RNA sequence: CAUAUAUCCUGAGAGGUGAUGCAUAGCCGAGUGAGGCGAAUUCGGUGAUCCUAUGCUGCCGAGAAAAGCCUCUAGCGAGGAC
RNA sequence: UGCAUCCGGUGAAGCCGCCGAGUGAUCGAGUGGUGGAGGGUGUGGGAGUGAGAAUGCAGGCAUGAGUAGCGAUUAGGCAAGUGAGAACCUUGCCCGCCGAAAGACCAAGGGUUCCUGGGCCAGGCCAGUCCGCCCAGGGUGAGUCGGGACCUAAGGCGAGGCCG
RNA sequence: GUCAACCGAGCGUUGAUCCGAGGAUGUCCGAAUGGGGAAACCCGGCACGAGUGAUGUCGUGUCACCAGGCGCUGAAUAUAUAGGCGUCUGGGGGGAACGCGGGGAAGUGAAACAUCUCAGUACCCGUAGGAAGAGAAAACAAAAUGUGAUUCCGUGAGUAGUGGCGAGCGAAAGCGGAGGAUGGCUAAACCGUAUGCAUGUGAUACCGGGUAGGGGUUGUGUGUGCGGGGUUGUGGGACCUAUCUUUCCGGCUCUACCUGGCUGGAGGGCAGUGAGAAAAUGUUGUGGUUAGCGGAAAUGGCUUGGGAUGGCCUGCCGUAGACGGUGAGAGCCCGGUACGUGAAAACCCGACGUCUGUCUUGAUGGUGUUCCCGAGUAGCAGCGGGCCCGUGGAAUCUGCUGUGAAUCUGCCGGGACCACCCGGUAAGCCUGAAUACUUCCCAGUGACCGAUAGCGGAUUAGUACCGUGAGGGAAUGGUGAAAAGUACCCCG
């Protein structure tokens, strides 16, 4: 959900600021997607968690 | 019997001496329990003889 | 190099009026090692005294708790073996009456 | 092919043995306390909340598991059973 | 406590008195007793430096006061014994109480309280020669009893695993 | 051994007890790991031994899980993979403080309270090391022809600032110091080689030219690995291309001949367990540590006293008049002190060596052009964090989400932004010293406490006791110089 199985990208932590400037803790999660990758041209498909940046970088081989 | 000549005996007679000292200790324990022997130091001496024989055997085995 | 003898399983005899009453029945009481079993005791007694053993009975006893100026102290716990010999019955003289 | 108080299974209890033993009312002494001897023991009544009974009958609210035991093959087998 | 001086087992401090002293906090290199190892003075330096009270804290002890109470709804008596000592301990004979218990046996819990011998400062709501108290020694024996080595329930833990 | 003696037995000049170093043994529990379990107690498998007439029984090894190597096999299923089997090497847990990276309060202050403060504190999670972290400019600076990695200390300064411009919070440049390593290695362009995957005018093609072959040093690609080569800001480097050139020998650059490059072997160096590659192995250093030993001088006189270590008076030593003990204030009585001395062994520091790596197939300063200089990165946008800076005109740094470049007339910074100047060269990695701390060990110190004090704990102390539990938590020192601790008699 929050950790990429490829690059180790993890959630950041910050504050949520209201108009009255009340600061409350919140999280910034990565865009983690479940992708069936093809590690080898043999064709084995395994369900892995990859961020959308990893998909963009072609790092997850969804063949 | 000091370790000096205790190191002269071979393995077999060393085992025999260990056996005989063990029977001696058994007899001394029974005599003390029934309360008839006077020399209390015999138990200590026989225990230390057993320890010495064990030490010599272990030294020979380890080299 | 461990040399296992039958004589470290048996520690000491028990000297008491009950023990003597049993001895006149040819039943002997020993203090044995706390981690020995009945058949091990029977084998050891047979090897030591070259006799035939009918049965072995064992009891565990908790040590007595005693009071001291430093506080409460406990004596060691012992295991007792009550050994009955066969009808051949050569008495164990090492028991020293 | 069978309806049988047939057959089998389970099963309180009665009876026999266990029991020429053991125990006992007592009687002798002995006096902390130890010892020896030791009669008769049928027949009825009452009667369980216990047993047959994890039975039987009724009812709805519809009332553990596994081991164990038996049997079946798969499979081991030249020795194996009583 | 720096420095400088002086006193001390021919008796310092501390404590208890006597006799005095200063305007005050206080003083007595004045004295007697007790005691047994360190003190005084001057001049500087530094303070955990002064208590009567916070329903203050710790220890010791008063007042109430030789007062209340001495823990059920059964009940004790006598004779003899032991003993320094007896209402309470022992023995005997009575009397009374429970008797679906206040009898007998287990489980949980306790842990040696069990037995023998000894004791009598503490404890026992009195006393105690007695005791579940104190001291020493002794005592618990299993193929079949209750458990394990047999089986599972609820539930627990949980190889990998999924999720975070 | 001691409380702590009372006995009973014994050892020791043939060297005990005792002190230091190195070994051996080391039940059971505990990360606990053969399986189970209510920690310290139950039940095993395998192998090899012991024992028994045989079963029973005993001894010694070994049997957890996961991770990473290597080898074998390869499900559904075909390629194969997941998985399985075997075998090696690691891990696991504990620890007082100090470090780094994450998460993150409230009481409180603002005389209320929400922004703000408290405070990035308490606490929690993950991880170390003897220290850590940071570190070699995409830095400051301001026109000085200036500094030159990082860290820490003092100032700058309670200043500039910031803030319901409230309570409050609060820099940096510069300058003075500690320490110095202004330190090293890479990636790419290009070469060579090896290989995987595609194919192949499958020949006039690839060696440096001239000669002669040949149809593959493949012919072409592409990917990967390995070895060269290249580590830079005045840009640097490859590609070229002249000039100058400080070992020898050998084998290769398709093949032989004459020319230019790759590669081994001998000197010569040069470095070293170091950041700059690594594991070792020897000899030596009155170098160090871990037990020790020696070490001057009063039985002095008189007096008081139970006792002299007091008073008075004589000597003596002093590289020693530190401090304790001894029957009352001891330099000369004892332990010691100044000062000297001492290590079989182990360990720690050095040094010199074997050893290893490495340069010599090499080096110089020159000339004009193509290629390379770290990509899902920088930048931009949205929402946050943190900086003196509380979103503000908000630079520099940073997290998530989108979008997304250029390789030097490129890019980043100089507090919005633009132009010009100046500085630097991001998206790769290592790095010692200066600094923080003390569970523990050794040696000392105190205008610190002296038993209601000082640690809770001078005494049974994290004990008794209290609590189901996490946890809470006491009180108790002094005879005498020596026990010489009151024989014996009397009342009881």
């Amino acid at each position: 959900a929050a950790v990429c199985d490829i690059c180790g990208k993890g959630p950041g932590f910050g504050k949520s600021v209201s108009h009255s400037h009340r600061r409350t803790s919140r999280r910034w999660n990565p865009n983690i997607q479940p992708v069936r990758a093809v590690t080898r041209p043999g064709g084995n498909k395994q369900r892995i968690n990859a961020c959308t940046s990893c998909i963009k970088a072609g790092k997850v081989s969804r063949a | 019997t000091t370790p000096g000549e205790l190191r002269e005996l071979t393995d077999d007679e060393l085992k025999d001496k260990l056996r005989e000292s063990k029977e001696e200790l058994f007899n001394l324990r029974f005599q003390m329990a029934t309360g008839q022997l006077s020399n209390n130091r015999r138990l200590r001496t026989v225990r230390q003889e057993i320890a010495r024989v064990y030490t010599v055997l272990r030294e020979r085995e380890l080299g | 190099a461990t040399i296992t003898d039958p004589r470290d399983i048996i520690l000491a005899p028990v000297i008491s009026e009950k023990s003597y009453g049993l001895i006149e029945d040819n039943v002997y009481t020993f203090v044995v090692h706390p981690d020995s079993n009945k058949t091990q005791i029977k084998i050891a007694i047979e090897k030591i005294f070259d006799v035939k053993v009918d049965s072995v009975n064992t009891a565990n006893r908790q040590g007595k708790r005693k009071r001291t100026r430093t506080g409460f102290g406990k004596r060691k716990s012992t295991k007792r073996a009550i050994v009955k010999l066969a009808a051949g019955s050569k008495p164990i003289d090492l028991f020293g009456a």
